[PDB]
């Protein structure tokens, strides 16, 4: 070779020496995708932890987690989602104290579940309207019958927790809607993803905490697949 | 009566030997495909050599006519060979743990320790056990390490640590296989078990131990039979691999 | 409203394009494949001598 | 873009002087460096190479064991003179050469520092006292004893100029690539062993000192030096 | 009133339909079934390019056929040296979603955009010595899909807000806005002469602009699914379009026609990538079942496969020259083959 050629081959190593310190920061941080509604309140969940993308990185058991609000974007999404094919999982918000967008929430997660480029891909689920969701059905406003008929052929499963004692008549709403969307995520692809419910607020704390261990949870599933244990 | 429990180990080791030159042809063929590319297939690679020559070493060893030329270099052979075996399964386990109980942080290349504590510390614990004492494996009537004096501790220190930290780490592992489980107990359980058997050596425990001789026989003369089974044809990676593979060189 | 002017607009600007019958553009293919042929490295593998690769 | 440098002046023959260079506007750090020297009325000459980052250092026949080391950080390219032969009394200029394909190397140049002091591809260029008139036509030859054309068909001859009172400016690198910011009116051509530049329509701000330079064997060797006198 | 528009509307598409078919006098197959075979094609791959951290998405030639540019949804751009394996430049990104790369044809600026709206002119040339953002492109309301360089100073964009945008690079505004496209873009050709493109969207369509300040001039659907892929032919006149129904299809500009079908029964993955050979003899497509397909472009059948990837290939290119083809990958791996 000449001079030149050795010179280009001392750059193209280089190169490949911050490629390597790069991608030491790539395999380390675990990239969420996190895909809402509008009246959801993603857009205060990420500014409780704080066009195109958003990126919002943060780090909780000084594990770095590297949330991708899809922002100025249009109405069909069947097609960038592949863009997501490699991300550890689909942070998936709903607004729980308007029961009328909530079917169309509904066949939404159905949308996302039972997709390919996502059937490795992990749903982490976050309704986030607890305190409204309170509010609402402590009073006589709030119907889940009318919006949702059969809620009366359904009782609080005995695998049931009231945080604070909650309230009755509340904790059988959340968990209505807690059952109808792990349903959705039931009755397909078992084996390869897995859904994680979560009741939170938008002003809740440790919101990052329930997302550290749900990508904990799945990549401990994921890592005991790799291997020939489930 | 040592009239079975030498056939047995013989067909064993001998079908052994067969199955992991098939591992190790197989790891070698889908070496391209991008999931047989990291440090996990590097350990089962390097500890199916290691048995895999260690293996090797013990047939020649059965025939082998005993004396000082040709059994001190065997001895000595069957000590770096077996030790670095038992390296691998420690390292195999460690890398288990670090990789479903201490779920993050694993991703990332280590390809240091890994090569230290297998290939490594075998090669320092048998240079320091040829300084303490040479004549010592030579022994007598069968050419093994001696299992008369205190040499074969330098074999059953190192052995008997790992099988202890390779059963604790195998109970979290399955701990978790059962919390997971417990969202079919029993069986998925036991598969992880039967999975888990060849790589990590908790079937050595006999060893310790020794009706029994029997079952140490018939369990550690087809680890290299179990890990071809349950790392090389049912792994879902490997068989994926081998269909891609299959499909390219049909196609090319 | 708006939107339905503007497909009748877009239409119309595309109905009126003098069209040539497939017969001819189809051996015009052919023609520029046959010539053009010698200067195809992947067609006839072009000998290690003029192959950087 | 600015390259200056500093650390020159008179020096005794005990052998121990530092000379420094500091770059502004640049890429300092992901850019290869270049030492060359300038004896007094006489030709240029070439000192040193560090390349990007650093591990590949050359050294002359005549300064090895005149060291050179490069500080990133604070962009500043370092040589230490541990003698100080009175063959030395060199004006040294830094030049900045970068080395991709189709790269320019040798690109811009310092402002020389004065320290006066009290196999080898020859490279001829015999004419050195070309009379022209402003208008007129001008042709330098240089010439080559070994080849200059590697087997990747790129030719290593590098064309300078340096007006008087002024640090030398990039011409023409690998004898028929014009430098960036140069009057289209200059050319190089050649077939190997020997090769001309033709200068068109001299403006008069063409007068000067002509170089020419190999670039094959890391060794690299200048040319006489042809001053067009006007 | 409204029905009386679309009536209108359909009379027309039904009068462009008719108007097709009475100019469909004869059939590709018809005539090539008389020249001889292309032969089996066996390439191989010669160089293979690693250094990416993630998915290709997208890579361009530049017109020396040597200098290559790779885009990695890690948020990097590589420009590699195809002869010697070299890496020239790494560009990192400020989105890390990029979905399209392209090189200037003078090869002193570098085209990159994707998930973040905004398309990003890199110089890479400047005197400070260092790839630096030249200029950033914002008046897109959805990801970037494919961007190409007409000159050094304007350059052509289709996003996923259904609408292709030319730029003046100076100014940094839209000089022109392409509409008409009721869907996601995503791959758009050039023509050789540079003043037609053709642009290919989700609506399972491709339309044909006219650079020089015009619109869509025509038309073309007949595909099944969506079209993620487009080549012009070298002479201009035709074009290669490839859907995510198994299918790449020939259509010629001259006829408003599908000349012919690429589709294999045994082939039911999509085709992500398509391009042309120099003599235009040889279509290529990149499929997700991780192969690539050369297909003898006259006489409809395949003519080769380069199955050395291990992942979905994305994208595909052919050398001006026609030297060699480069096929990126999911695997974050470019090959080259010929
Ligand atoms: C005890 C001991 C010490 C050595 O350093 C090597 C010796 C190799 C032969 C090995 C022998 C082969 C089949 C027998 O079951 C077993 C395992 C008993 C233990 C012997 C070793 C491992």
């Amino acid at each position: 070779l000449s001079a030149e050629d050795k010179a280009a081959v001392e750059r193209s190593k280089m190169i490949e020496k911050q490629l390597q310190k790069d991608k030491q920061v790539y395999r380390a941080t675990h990239r969420l995708l996190l895909l809402g509604a509008d009246n959801s309140g993603k857009s205060t969940i990420v500014k409780q932890m704080r066009s195109g993308i958003f990126e919002t990185k943060f780090q909780v058991d000084k594990v770095n987690f590297h949330m991708f609000d899809v922002g100025a974007q249009r109405d069909e999404r069947r097609k960038w989602i592949q863009c997501f094919n490699d991300v550890t999982a689909i942070i998936f918000v709903v607004d729980s104290s308007d029961y009328n967008r909530l079917q169309e929430a509904l066949n939404d997660f159905k949308s996302i579940w039972n997709n390919r480029w996502l059937r490795t891909i992990s749903v982490i689920l976050f309704l986030n309207k607890q305190d409204l969701l309170a509010e609402k059905v402590l009073a006589g406003k709030s119907k889940i019958e009318d919006y949702f008929p059969e809620f009366a052929r359904y009782t609080t499963p005995e695998d049931a927790t009231p945080e604070p004692g909650e309230d009755p008549r509340v904790t059988r709403a959340k968990y209505f809607i807690r059952d109808e969307f792990l349903r959705i995520s039931t009755a397909s692809g078992d084996g390869r993803h897995y859904c994680y419910p979560h009741f939170t607020c938008s002003v809740d704390t440790e919101n990052a905490r329930r997302i550290f261990n749900d990508c904990r949870d799945i990549i401990q599933r994921m890592h005991l697949r790799q291997y020939e244990l489930l | 009566h040592q009239v079975a429990l030498s056939s047995i180990s013989y067909v064993g080791c001998s079908l052994s030997v067969l199955c992991l030159v098939a591992t190790l042809v197989t790891f070698a063929v889908l070496s391209s495909v991008s999931t047989i590319r990291n440090q996990r297939y590097h350990i089962h690679a390097n500890l199916s050599f290691a048995v895999l020559v260690a293996q090797v070493l013990l047939l020649i060893s059965f025939r082998l006519e005993p004396g000082t030329t040709p059994c001190q270099v065997m001895a000595v052979l069957l000590h770096y060979f077996f030790l670095s075996a038992f390296a691998w399964m420690l390292v195999e386990g460690l890398h288990l743990y670090s990789m479903v109980i201490k779920v993050f942080g694993s991703e990332d290349s280590k390809h240091r320790y890994y090569y230290g504590m297998g290939w490594g510390f075998p090669l320092l614990i048998c240079i320091i056990s040829l300084s303490f004492a040479m004549d010592s494996y030579g022994t007598s009537n069968n050419c093994w390490l001696s299992l008369a004096s205190g040499a074969i501790w330098a074999f059953v220190a190192p052995a008997l640590f790992v099988i202890v930290v390779n059963i604790g780490i195998l109970i979290a592992v399955t701990r978790v296989i059962s919390q997971i489980s417990a969202d079919s107990a029993f069986k998925l359980t036991a598969k992880a078990v039967a999975v888990l058997l060849p790589i990590l050596g908790t079937s050595w425990v006999f060893g310790v131990l020794a009706v029994f001789q029997y079952m140490f026989a018939t369990l550690n003369s087809l680890q290299g039979l179990f890990i071809f089974l349950f790392h090389c044809l049912l792994n879902s990676e490997v068989r994926a691999a081998f269909k891609h593979k299959t499909k390219v060189w049909s196609l090319t | 409203i708006a939107q339905a002017r503007k497909l009748v607009e877009q239409l119309k600007m595309e109905a009126n394009i003098d069209r040539i019958k497939v017969s001819k553009a189809a051996a015009d293919l052919m023609a520029y494949c046959e010539a053009h042929a010698k200067e195809d490295p992947l067609l006839t593998p072009v000998p290690a001598s003029e192959n950087p690769f | 873009v600015q390259l200056v440098e500093s650390g020159g002046g008179l020096v005794q023959p005990g052998g121990s002087r530092k000379l420094s260079c500091s770059a502004s506007g640049f890429a300092f750090s992901s850019f290869g460096m270049h030492w060359v020297r300038q004896a007094p009325e006489k030709g240029l000459e070439w000192v040193a190479y560090i390349s990007s980052g650093s591990g590949t250092i050359y050294y002359a026949d005549t300064v090895k064991g005149f060291t050179i080391s490069r500080d990133d950080p604070k962009n500043t390219l370092f040589l230490q003179m541990t003698s100080l032969r009175s063959e030395d009394t060199a004006m040294y200029y830094c030049v900045r050469s970068i080395y991709y394909y189709g790269s320019s190397p040798f690109d811009f140049w310092g402002q020389g520092t004065t320290l006066t002091v009290s196999s080898d591809i020859v490279m001829t260029q015999a004419t050195s006292s070309v009379p022209v008139t402003p208008g007129e036509s001008v042709s330098i030859s240089c010439r080559s004893s070994k080849s200059l054309l590697h087997s990747n068909g790129n030719t290593y001859l590098y064309w300078f100029l340096q007006r008087p009172g002024q640090s030398p400016q990039l011409l023409i690198y690998r004898m028929s690539n014009l430098a960036s910011g140069v009057p289209d009116r200059f050319s190089g051509s050649g077939s190997g062993t020997a090769f001309t530049l033709t200068i068109s329509r001299l403006e008069a701000e063409d007068v000067g000192v002509y170089y020419c330079m190999q670039h094959l064997e890391y060794p690299l060797t200048f040319g006489a030096g042809t001053k067009l006198e006007l | 009133e409204l029905d009386q528009l679309r009536q209108e509307a359909e009379q027309l598409k039904n009068q462009i339909r008719d108007a097709r078919k009475a100019c469909a006098d004869a059939t590709l197959s018809q005539i090539t079934n008389n020249i001889d075979p292309v032969g089996r094609i066996q390439m191989r791959t010669r160089r293979t390019l690693r250094g990416h951290l993630a998915k290709i998405y997208a890579m361009h030639w530049g017109t020396d056929s040597r200098l290559l540019v790779s885009a990695s949804q890690d948020g990097k751009l590589i420009i590699w040296d195809s002869y010697t394996t070299n890496k020239v430049h790494a560009i990192p990104l400020r989105s890390s979603w990029v979905m399209t790369c392209a090189y200037a044809p003078s090869g002193n600026y570098v085209a990159c955009g994707g998930l973040d709206n905004i398309c990003s002119i890199y110089n890479l040339k400047t005197r400070e010595g260092n790839v630096r953002v030249s200029r950033e492109l914002a008046g897109h309301t959805g990801y970037l899909s494919c961007c190409r360089f007409l000159d050094d100073n304007q350059i052509v964009t289709s996003s996923g807000d259904t609408t292709c945008a030319l730029w003046d690079i100076e100014t940094g505004q839209q000089t022109t806005t392409f509409t008409g496209h009721t869907g996601d873009v995503m791959s758009l050709s050039l023509a050789p002469d540079t003043r037609l493109f053709v642009s290919g969207a989700c609506d399972a369509s491709a339309k044909l602009w006219d650079v020089r300040e015009g619109m869509c001039r025509q038309t073309f659907t007949g595909h099944e699914s969506d079209i993620n892929a487009i080549c012009f032919f070298p002479n201009g006149n035709a074009f290669a379009t490839g859907s995510d129904d198994a299918t790449c299809r020939l259509f010629d500009l001259r006829a408003d026609q599908e000349l012919m079908t690429y589709s294999h029964d045994n082939i039911i993955c999509g085709i992500t990538s398509v391009s042309f050979s120099k003599s235009g003899r040889l279509l290529l497509a990149g499929y997700d079942d991780f192969n690539c397909n050369v297909w003898d472009a006259l006489k409809a059948d395949r003519a080769g496969v380069l199955a050395g990837h291990d992942n979905r290939v994305s994208c595909l290119g052919v050398t001006d020259d026609g030297m060699a083809v480069a096929t990126g990958s999911w695997d974050s791996f470019l090959k080259i083959w010929n």
